[PDB]
């Protein structure tokens, strides 16, 4: 199963703050109109970023699981909330194929679109829109949270409604942000040769 | 002026000298309010050692 | 845009500036682009480079 | 372990450190010590992470929670949350400028009157033009023909003992 990532994907490069002007950065972002697969489970690779999101309604999707060979032998990070708090924990556990040691760092604290972006320290961005078949228009991605783990990942997997994941690629876009430094509208610089 | 035009006289005008610069009087450092503060009272006042 | 001479003096000029300030953020094969960074971090025979 | 030992026999309890270094980004980093605020002085700011000089004035820019600068057109600082007290100051850039001589020809006079180019003419009989600050000369109501040229339509000249008009 497939479908067309139409013009999501863009997030908050860095901290500064600039009204109404154009900006022209190079980074890794999610290539407009890609291909994203649609999931209603397994394991997926982690090549260089992922644009996990998701269309759900009653808190199906709880959490991630990171790691290279995601089990013991190495550690693995792993985000849960059990309806709680979103425990953070990077203990090197013993995993289970079908979930629902040293801890270097610990944490404890269809309307619902809850974009993500992950990538490597460790970034996260996100965004909680309502919504109510991957909804077109735009919406930016404010960085929420840095986490200094210095953890080696090559795959991830995810905890248990529909999620789809894109993979970020290292391409230069066109930023416009507003006069109160909000990103209204991007132009992905190599799309096509009017967008050039 | 008689020393930038090489001359000891010059006539009538208006010629420019120097550059005004006012200079940084004091230096400045900010960082944010220091917490989360390493727990050494659990290694050296323990209870048993 | 019957003005275009005069809006084209006024772009090339602007142009020309902007350029000239955007150099500033440049190594040219150097360490950093920051004066006092490089006399800080590199000692003053490698700073002098 | 006996109470009426001597020192050399009694207790010691001893708390070695070690302080590992790999090639990680070093999370356990002590305190950094942070200074009163000033502002309205051409000061050598460093804040957190940033350095540069510039006169910190209270600002009215509305930044997003987690934006910590500000940049121009052109890319610059322009400026900075204070991350001790959430407040936005800016940064301009204290006053330099050019100096100029004007002057009579030696052949007449040697008095002169000089003209610091674009300052407020408040941080060096003292004239202020729309030029810059004009120091020792007099300031006419008349109009006469343009002898030495200024700026912005301003022309000084040795008059009527005398002295120099603009
Ligand atoms: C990838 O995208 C193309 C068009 O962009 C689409 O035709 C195709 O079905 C998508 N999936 C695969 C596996 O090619
Ligand atoms: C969630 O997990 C944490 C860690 O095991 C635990 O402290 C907390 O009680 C859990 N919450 C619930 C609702 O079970
Ligand atoms: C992470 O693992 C890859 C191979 O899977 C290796 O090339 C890389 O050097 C490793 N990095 C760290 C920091 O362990
Ligand atoms: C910018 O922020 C202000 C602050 O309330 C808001 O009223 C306004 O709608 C926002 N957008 C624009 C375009 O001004
Ligand atoms: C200019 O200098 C000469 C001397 O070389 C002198 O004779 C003459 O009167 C002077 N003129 C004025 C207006 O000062
Ligand atoms: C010069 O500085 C004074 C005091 O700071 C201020 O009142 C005055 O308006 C300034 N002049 C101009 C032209 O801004």
């Amino acid at each position: 199963a497939y479908t067309n990532s139409f013009t999501r994907g863009v997030y908050y490069p860095d901290k500064v703050f600039r009204s109404s002007v154009l900006h022209s950065t190079q980074d890794l972002f999610l290539p407009f109109f890609s291909n994203v697969t649609w999931f209603h489970n397994p394991v997926l690779p982690f090549n260089d970023g992922v644009y996990f999101a998701s269309t759900e309604k009653s808190n199906i999707i709880r959490g991630w699981i990171f790691g290279t060979t995601l089990d013991s032998k190495t550690q693995s990070l792993l985000i849960v909330n059990n309806a709680t708090n979103v425990v953070i924990k990077v203990c090197e556990f013993q995993f289970c194929n079908d979930p629902f040691n040293n801890c270097t760092f610990e944490y404890v604290s269809f309307k619902n679109l809850r974009e993500f972006v992950f990538k490597n320290y460790f970034k996260i961005y996100s965004k909680h829109t309502p919504i109510n078949d991957l909804p077109q228009g735009f919406s930016a991605l404010e960085p929420l949270v840095d986490l200094p783990i210095g953890i080696n990942i090559t795959r991830f997997q995810t905890l248990l409604a529909a999620y789809y994941v894109g993979y970020l690629q290292p391409r230069t876009f066109l930023l416009k942000y507003n006069e109160n430094g909000t990103i209204t509208d991007a132009v992905d610089c190599a799309l096509d040769p009017l967008s050039e | 002026t008689k020393c930038t035009l090489k001359s000891f006289t010059v006539e009538k005008g208006i010629y420019q000298t120097s550059n005004f610069r006012v200079q940084p009087t004091e230096s400045i450092v900010r960082f944010p309010n220091i917490t989360n503060l390493c727990p050494f009272g659990e290694v050296f006042n323990a209870t048993r050692f | 845009s019957a003005l275009g001479k005069l809006q084209d003096v006024v772009n090339q000029n602007a142009q020309a500036l902007n350029t000239l300030v955007k150099q500033l953020s440049s190594n040219f094969g150097a360490i950093s682009s920051v004066l006092n960074d490089i006399l800080s971090r590199l000692d003053p025979p490698e700073a002098e480079v | 372990f006996q109470p009426t030992n001597g020192v050399g026999y009694q207790p010691y309890r001893v708390v070695v450190l070690s302080f590992e270094l790999l090639h990680a980004p070093a999370t356990v980093c002590g305190p950094k010590k942070s200074t009163n605020l000033v502002k309205n002085k051409c000061v050598n700011f460093n804040f957190n992470g940033l350095t540069g000089t510039g006169v910190l004035t209270e600002s009215n820019k509305k930044f997003l929670p987690f934006q910590q600068f500000g940049r121009d057109i052109a890319d610059t600082t322009d400026a900075v949350r204070d991350p001790q007290t959430l407040e936005i100051l800016d940064i301009t850039p204290c006053s330099f400028g050019g100096v100029s001589v004007i002057t009579p020809g030696t052949n007449t006079s040697n008095q002169v009157a000089v003209l610091y180019q674009d300052v407020n003419c408040t941080e060096v009989n003292v004239f202020q033009t729309r030029a810059g600050c004009l120091i020792g000369a007099e300031h006419v109501n008349n109009s006469y023909e343009c002898d030495i040229p200024i700026g912005a339509g301003i022309c000084a000249s040795y008059q009527t003992s005398q002295s120099i008009i603009a």
